[PDB]
């Protein structure tokens, strides 16, 4: 049966390099060639290049000529991805894929693919974050519910824990999962729904923790 | 290069037939290809030249492409038919050939029912305005199925940069949840008239508006 195994993921830091390895087994490897997908997390596929195992002629994506090659080992029936100045943008899953041949005039589908192994970009090993208060719109007087929060901003790695009032308050906390932002840092929100007549009653205390980078931060969140 | 057009999402009822399009200027002259890919696996191919099913794929899968549309077909949809669909052609790009994939359409099958979103938009606050930085965080909970698009406006025109959105996710009470955030420095923030978090949803949006006042 026809498989493809990558192995090459790695972490990485801007302006570095990354080599990914695609090794085929049971069919003959120097009868199809093989192309190269990543996805970033959360959006589509990218198609990057295709390599002909045969000869090793590539067809590379032109956003990519001059930092991308992609070589061929015949002895060992593996396929190579080389990816030069990385940056933030390039954090990815990248996936190997069968394909017959592609040419000047035609180009086969992708009928087998690899698992795909990820390459993180970052930019630092170890942040801690910035927490800024997210204060309630309605105040004391206004009716109804409130919603109040704390933004946590700029941190890496995952995770950051989040409670309110020492774990004291539990009803209407909702932390957000965190965004991967372009900067390769993470940033999340968590956002308490209160009675608005507690606002100028109870204190509202969020308990950020980030044990990556060894901090906590007891945020007080005021009615503006 | 060569560009294909996907909705973001399509929602069906169990049993119902699920259409995904793709568009591209005159792709009835091209081979299409239909990709399904499942979270945190890798895509499967499941309709090949247009209209040809692989090898083990379900009768159930077929493919059609005239004029400016191709088109997979999921009848009698199953759960487990839940998935991002990818179409993709080949291009001869003008002698440096390529491939080009849509964007990928987010297929769900109801199995619960519609949740319309609750939209929360926080401004930037005073401290980080204090310290030079300015966010503005939107906020995206209860909503089901579990497909958005988020769109920011300074004023009146759209704002792409500087712009994060998550993933939707599930809540703990098996709805979906997710955030959108959209960075610029404090004057940007302070020169528009007000800044908006507009977020689609089944074909409905909800608007939130924020005001430097």
């Amino acid at each position: 049966e026809v498989q493809l195994v990558q192995s090459g993921a790695d972490v990485k830091k801007p302006g570095a390099s990354v080599k990914v390895s695609c090794k085929a087994s049971g069919y003959t490897f120097i009868h199809f060639g093989i192309s190269w997908v990543r996805q970033a997390p959360g959006q589509g596929l990218e198609w990057m290049g295709w390599i002909d195992t045969n000869n090793g002629n590539t067809n590379y994506a032109q956003s990519l000529q001059g930092r991308v090659t992609m070589t061929t080992d015949t002895s060992t029936g593996t396929a190579y991805m080389e990816l030069r100045s990385l940056s933030t943008d390039d954090t990815a899953v990248y996936f190997c894929a069968r394909a017959l041949e592609m040419g000047h005039r035609s180009g086969f589908p992708f009928d087998y693919w690899g698992q795909g192994v990820l390459v993180t970009v970052s930019p630092a090993s170890t942040k801690g974050p910035s927490v800024f208060p997210l204060a309630p719109s309605s105040k004391s007087t206004s009716g109804g519910t409130a919603a109040l929060g704390c933004l946590v901003k700029d941190y890496f790695p995952e995770p950051v824990t989040v409670s309110w009032n020492s774990g004291a308050l539990t009803s209407g906390v909702h932390t957000f999962p965190a965004v991967l932002q372009s900067s390769g840092l993470y940033s999340l929100s968590s956002v308490v729904t209160v009675p608005s007549s507690s606002l100028g009653t109870q204190t509202y205390i969020c308990n950020v923790n980030h044990k990556p980078s060894n901090t906590k931060v007891d945020k007080r969140v005021e009615p503006k | 290069s060569y560009e294909l057009t996907q909705p973001p999402s399509v929602s069906v009822a169990p049993g119902q037939r699920a259409t995904i399009t793709c568009g591209g200027h005159n792709i009835g002259a091209k081979n299409v290809h239909w990709y399904q890919q499942k979270p945190g696996q890798a895509p499967v191919l499941v309709i090949q030249y247009d209209s040809d099913r692989p090898s083990g794929i379900p009768e159930r899968f077929s493919g059609s492409n005239s004029g400016s549309t191709a088109t997979l077909t999921i009848s009698r949809v199953e759960a487990g038919d839940e998935a991002d669909y990818y179409c993709q052609v080949w291009d001869s790009g003008r002698g440096h050939p390529l491939y080009v994939f849509g964007g990928g359409t987010k297929v769900t099958v109801l199995t619960q029912p519609k949740a319309n979103p609750t939209v929360t938009l926080f401004p930037p606050s005073s401290e980080e305005l204090q310290a030079n930085k300015a966010t503005l965080v939107c906020l995206i909970s209860d909503f089901y199925p579990g497909a958005v698009t988020v769109a920011w406006k300074a004023d009146s025109s759209p704002v792409k940069a500087g712009v994060e959105t998550t993933t939707p996710s599930k809540q703990s009470n098996n709805k979906y949840a997710a955030s959108s955030y959209l960075s610029l420095t404090p004057e940007q923030w302070k020169s528009h008239r007000s800044y908006s978090c507009q977020v689609t949803h089944e074909g409905s949006t909800v608007e939130k508006t924020v005001a430097p006042t």
